[PDB]
RNA sequence: UGAGAGUUUGAUCCUGGCUCAGGACGAACGCUGGCGGCGUGCCUAAUACAUGCAAGUCGAACGCUUCUUUCCUUGGAAAGAGGAGUGGCGGACGGGUGAGUAACACGUGGGUAACCUACCCAUCAGAGGGGGAUAACACUUGGAAACAGGUGCUAAUACCGCAUAACAGUUUAUGCCGCAUGGCAUAAGAGUGAAAGGCGCUUUCGGGUGUCGCUGAUGGAUGGACCCGCGGUGCAUUAGCUAGUUGGUGAGGUAACGGCUCACCAAGGCCACGAUGCAUAGCCGACCUGAGAGGGUGAUCGGCCACACUGGGACUGAGACACGGCCCAGACUCCUACGGGAGGCAGCAGUAGGGAAUCUUCGGCAAUGGACGAAAGUCUGACCGAGCAACGCCGCGUGAGUG
RNA sequence: AACCAGAAAGCCACGGCUAACUACGUGCCAGCAGCCGCGGUAAUACGUAGGUGGCAAGCGUUGUCCGGAUUUAUUGGGCGUAAAGCGAGCGCAGGCGGUUUCUUAAGUCUGAUGUGAAAGCCCCCGGCUCAACCGGGGAGGGUCAUUGGAAACUGGGAGAC
């Protein structure tokens, strides 16, 4: 039950997150599999820097993004391209 | 064969047990602090079918799977035997 | 302390009752079969075949998980002749 | 990228010890004590623990008890109301602690033609239909209680058979890697399977459909399990150790190979390249130091292993031989009308005790992260923050030009 | 944003090593000290005085680990007299070996490929008004693992002097 989600790396009051794919059994800041992009909480608009050969080729493997991660990665229309293009078959 | 095993050479010490030989591979290391070429030895136990090799033969063997109470390699080929 | 795990005690006890009952039924079926094959008297095949088929009916309803039921039918097929 | 001073003598050169100048601390102890930005805080007794909070949630498989509403004013459709369950999923994650362990426990490098895996994308037939028996509730029995019995009702995705899958596995047939055993594709020989099922739309016929399931069995993803080469400790004032031990044959058993376990046969196996024995110790990323080779340590943060008062044993469950779950034995402690009962601070605060010495019996899911749930919500001493301490680093201060 | 340098500085030593002083009452007693050593009218080692002398909310003391220590010396030590060649021989195991032809390639070096988690110590660049926090790169984590080559030297086999 892999699940791409956040990882809090702040100092004391100023956080900094990295979008990362980890199994749900693992803790909030424990291990993972790989770091797929990042996001400052601060400074809207903060960048979604990606290779994006990972998200497209990773939800297709079968994964479920959480609340914040999906609702910011919908700004590139990622899986809609994909299950649009499952008609390629 | 989509993945290789590890094959080892060596010679035979003693094979008084049925279907079973004893293979010694042998090389030289360094001392970790000092530097000369110390030599040492191991004694494997490899499985044989039908009493192929004898005492003193250079033979070679392959990693197989857990086959018994720790005798775990399979004989390949009697290479060089003397009397 | 106990909070809600006492539900699971009753659940697991009832599961013990029915699981042990059905598996003892399976074991006595296999025992009846193996005593039938070693007999070798009259009706050496027809009650044998009815016993084989009742054993397999009991086996696939049963649980090991799935694997050693097939081992049971392999070691059971070789016990024909 | 490598700095040397003091002290043996009446004075000298050698050799040789002792001591100092440099850093570092989970430190302590005396003196001093302005503010803020980041951290850290039982190293001793894994000693005994009062008190309060650490894990629940569920209508769309399901059914039955308890509120207010216009409820044909006697019961009333209908909305939110529901105690335990045929009843699912969670409680094997998340947090603690280093007592054990000198071995495949760890670190690297590899294997599995000897392996298992609760959601998603699907994958060959699908996606059979039919049937039948029971708790809560009501009455009663013993006791103040923890609680333990009878008589009567009901619900289904529990129960039942029944033909519908051999692609399980075997034989045979047909093409290659080998690593011998064997396995990888196509068709046949003999045996076998189940959840017969929900909320909504249209409802012309009296059933088409959107969100939901179960397989005869496959694939990916994830997690777990087995097995090998090499490496990291002191003692010879510790030199022999081994009898399921070492091999074969057959059977059982396991997620699978295997003395893992049995029955039989032969006496094998390990050792100076340090076995066996005694003692100490969790391992690693790393940290301090040094020119470097090295030496020392494994507390903050991350990964693995092992433990739940002490010692055994299984069950449910995909997953535990289960932190909190069950059963049994042992030590301790508590309540009572004395007949009987109850429990494990190595969760967060806190208590005695030890010690030279280490904090508050606070707020809240606003945020990130779980668990349940069509979805709002619900749980959270995870976590986010406020306390306390000069314990460490600091950004600084108590103006600049002046008389 | 209206007004102030007011509200707002600390601590141990001075005989040599040890940069960092002079003088006064104390009198082998009371005392000091890391080592050397000081005390009987001098303590330039108790108190006083101004000084002097040190980092930037600190400063001394105790305890523990590395350096200096070439004082376990592989890098990097020695044995006539200073510690140190057994009283002397015979020899199992072990260590090390004359010249040369061919040959294997264990040791040897090298090309390519895979990995050496994240965070650290580094370096470059940004923000945090400078400590701390994050970001991308690289030696950094092997005596590693597989695949291809050399036979100069030592192992190994066949011979030769």
């Amino acid at each position: 039950a892999v699940k791409i989600r956040l990882k809090r790396m702040g100092s004391k009051k100023s956080p900094f997150y990295r979008i990362v794919v980890a199994d749900s059994r693992s803790p909030r800041d424990g291990r993972f599999i790989e770091t797929v992009g990042t996001y400052n909480p601060l400074k809207d608009p903060a960048e979604v820097v990606l290779k994006e050969d990972l998200v497209l080729d990773w939800l297709s493997k079968g994964a479920q993004p959480s609340d914040t991660v999906r609702n910011i990665l919908s700004k590139e229309g990622v899986m809609k391209k994909h299950h649009e293009a499952k008609n390629v078959k | 064969e989509r993945n290789q095993r590890k094959v080892y050479q060596g010679r035979v010490v003693s094979d008084k047990m049925d279907k079973t030989i004893t293979v010694v591979v042998e090389t030289k290391k360094n001392h970790p602090i000092y530097g000369k070429r110390m030599k040492y030895s191991k004694k494997y136990k490899a499985h044989d079918e039908n009493n192929t090799a004898k005492v003193g033969d250079i033979v070679k063997i392959m990693e197989t799977r857990p086959l018994s109470a720790t005798k775990r390699f399979r004989l390949l080929e009697v290479v060089e035997e003397a009397v | 302390n106990i909070e809600s795990a006492i539900k699971r005690v009753r659940t697991s006890a009832n599961a013990n009752a029915k699981n042990s009952s059905q598996t003892n039924a399976m074991r006595t079926a296999i025992k009846k079969f193996e005593e039938a094959v070693a007999a070798g008297a009259d009706n050496v095949d027809a009650l044998y075949n009815e016993a084989v088929k009742a054993v397999d009916m009991a086996a696939t309803k049963g649980l090991i998980h799935k694997n050693k039921a097939n081992r049971d039918k392999i070691r059971l097929s070789k016990l024909a002749k």
